[PDB]
């Protein structure tokens, strides 16, 4: 035991003014000047010190009887007072400026250890806390995870973040849920050897080879999400994923997810898909994107009846009417197309968001009832009109028409021409092969609000 | 314009912390670089950090296990900055619902619940309520839903079983007959309230039933 060897006023045991304030409350006194005893400060045996701007825990090694210690949210480097608190079984320390957590290596008895977004790179003297069951040490800048290999009793466990050697962790088979994210890992073989992980997280990091994932059927979550990843056929084991993230890869061949059929959230964006007729029937799905690939034919999306959010953003869709029968749809993406008719959206009752910009979009006119909008783009539409012929004098009709079945009036057009409602005038005095025409209107859908704009190129024959 | 799935996560969630809900975007990051930042309860005022975001990638984490009873939902705001320093997009709102686990016992709204019954009282006779609240989502689950029941009785005379109690209402009846207030003026029931309609989590307490002339 540590003990103040006599009745001492708080704020000369507790250095820390933040903290002092805090222990006055936590010991019943009125002042922090107020003087405590050995004997109340015995009396204490968790402390919730989280978010008070502490610097300081100078004070705490005289609360002997310390089980559970929260510390989050605080400004603390130096933890040397922990040293002897034995009777520790779980610290949260997350988010402060801690370095050395030598302080920690005799506290035998932790189960919880909580340390993420700090300053560690030795984690050396973690090595001799076997009944761990609990550790969090990523956002920090650990390399070497060698002191993990000995404890077996871990179930939850993350670090960071210049890990590229994963071999220490090959004995922790009570390891459930791992995360290790934002490392330099691109050999991931150790991880067969967890045959009890039910959520691998691994975001951001340099993994090509997925096949050491071949046996770990508990899995229900994966995310892979910004590796480096194309053959995914070994995902085709792992039946009992309900939540798949592989955006930002280079996949292309979707087969092996075709029998996951527990998928309710899959990630898809920033890859080489051309072809989703796999995920035809994974019909539990509620969350789908799709953005940044390179499809044409999104027929197979119409089985998608929970689709709640869907994103197909950057592609090369002409025909969006495959989204016409999913009428859960509370958001959908699909800037950057070339989608020049959304009349079955008007199916779409319960839309929300709907982000159209970069399309070919001409008449908002279906759009009119889906007063539910909240959130809308329509931005940079842009389209080829059929060619009419070049004559001196040439008329074609204005189409852009605004929700309100109103025509839109230009807001620029070429080569000097004119507007007079319904019609857009050029006098041309030689043959060119193209004139064309802008429009820029704000509008709003519900309670969405955009501009409306576009370039429109109107061909003209010999 | 923002480029974001609805937030939803239970209560409880299991480690390691943090954990990601959703990626947050702006589709105008095509034109420049992004700094995204979240506002409100639960972000930048109290309890502060239990969400934060990653700068760049717009990833939104939660730094600490959440709990329904405290806060049901948090409202933040998301922000857009161009390298510059001006807004590319105005602040959106973004709900976070947190859903319920069975973490809640049923509580008596008594600890010693009192009751008296005439002797000779009929058979079907309502003597008393006893009454637990629960704490957990009583609108989309059963973690709130109590079934009522009986563990003892003291004494156990002159029937084992003189009373039941209705296992919806908590209303305890006399099914039995001889009462005597000579012989056993007083009975300690021991009721136990238990939700998922009588299967989930439970606590018992006392009913005290005098026996008047
Ligand atoms: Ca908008
Ligand atoms: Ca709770
Ligand atoms: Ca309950
Ligand atoms: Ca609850």
């Amino acid at each position: 035991s540590a003990t103040i060897t006599q009745d001492t006023p708080i704020n000369q045991i507790f250095t820390d003014t933040a903290l002092a304030e805090k222990m006055k409350t936590v010991l019943g006194k009125t002042n922090v000047t107020d003087t405590v005893s050995q004997t109340d400060l015995d009396q204490v045996t968790t402390l919730q010190a989280d978010r008070l701007g502490i610097k300081s825990i100078d004070g705490v090694e005289y609360l002997n009887n310390l089980t559970q210690i929260n510390f989050s949210n605080n400004q603390l480097t130096d933890i040397t007072p922990l040293k002897n608190l034995t009777k520790l079984v779980d610290i949260l320390m997350n988010n402060n400026q801690i370095a050395d957590i030598t302080p920690l290596a005799n506290l035998t008895n932790l189960t919880g250890l909580t340390l993420f977004n700090n300053q560690i790179t030795d984690i050396d003297p973690l090595k001799n806390l076997t009944n761990l069951n609990r550790l969090e040490l990523s956002s920090n800048t650990i390399s070497d995870i060698s002191a993990l290999s000995g404890l077996t009793s871990l179930q939850q466990l993350s670090f960071g973040n210049q890990v590229t050697d994963l071999k220490p962790l090959a004995n922790l088979t009570t390891l459930e849920r791992l995360d290790i994210s934002s490392n330099k890992v691109s050999d991931i073989s150790v991880l067969a050897k967890l045959t009890n992980l039910e959520s691998l997280i691994a975001t951001n990091n340099q993994i090509s080879d997925i096949t050491p994932l071949g046996i770990l059927t508990n899995l229900d979550e994966l995310s892979l999400n910004g590796n480096q990843l194309k053959d995914i056929g070994t995902l085709a084991s792992l039946t009992n994923l309900t939540d798949l993230d592989l955006a930002n890869n280079q996949i292309s061949n979707l087969a092996p997810l075709s029998g996951l059929t527990k998928l309710t959230e899959l990630k898809l964006g920033a890859n080489q898909i051309s072809n989703i007729s796999p995920l035809a029937g994974l019909t539990a799905l509620t969350n789908l994107e799709l953005n940044e690939n390179q499809l044409e034919d999104i027929s197979p999306i119409s089985n998608l009846k929970n689709l709640t959010y869907l994103t197909l953003y950057f592609n090369n869709i002409s025909d969006i009417s495959p989204v016409s029968s999913l009428t859960k749809l509370q958001r959908l993406f699909f800037y950057n197309n070339k989608v020049s008719d959304v009349s079955s959206l008007a199916n779409l009752t319960n839309i929300n968001w709907l982000s159209a910009g970069h399309n070919q979009i001409s008449d908002l006119t279906p759009l009119a009832n889906l007063t539910r909008i909240t959130q809308l783009g329509l931005n940079d539409q842009a389209w080829t009109n059929a060619p009419v012929n070049y004559k001196a004098n040439v008329s074609i009709p204005n189409t852009v028409k605004n929700v309100t079945g109103a025509l839109i009036a230009p807001a620029t057009i070429s080569d000097g021409g004119s507007y007079t409602e319904p019609d857009i005038t050029w006098n041309l005095p030689s043959y060119t092969n193209e004139v064309s025409y802008t429009f820029s209107q704000p509008v709003t859908i519900g309670k969405g609000t955009t501009t409306f704009s576009g370039t429109v190129t109107q061909p003209l024959k010999a | 314009d923002w480029v974001i799935p609805p937030i939803s996560s239970p209560e409880n969630e299991k480690g390691p912390f943090p954990k990601n809900l959703v990626q947050i975007k702006s589709n105008k990051d095509k034109e420049g670089k992004v700094f995204y930042s979240i506002t409100g309860q639960g972000a930048d005022t109290p309890p502060v950090g239990v969400f934060i975001i990653e700068r760049e990638t717009g990833w939104l984490k939660v730094t600490e296990p959440l709990d329904r009873e405290r806060i049901a939902t948090y409202t933040l705001f998301s922000h857009a900055v161009s390298s510059n320093g001006n807004a590319v997009e105005d602040p959106m709102e973004i709900l976070i619902t947190v859903t319920d686990q069975n973490d809640n016992k049923p509580e008596f709204t008594q600890e010693v619940f009192k009751g008296s019954v005439m002797e000779g009282a009929l058979p079907g006779t309502s003597v008393m309520e006893v009454t637990a609240t629960d704490a957990d989502d009583d609108v989309n689950t059963y973690n709130a839903a109590i079934a009522y029941t009986i563990l003892s009785q003291d004494p156990e005379l002159p029937d084992k079983n003189m009373f039941t109690i209705n296992r919806n209402t908590g209303v305890i009846s006399v099914v039995t007959t001889g009462l005597d207030r000579e012989s056993f003026p007083t009975y300690t029931l021991v009721v136990q309230a238990a939700d998922l309609q009588g299967e989930g989590l439970s606590t018992t307490a006392t009913a005290v039933i005098t026996v008047t002339d």
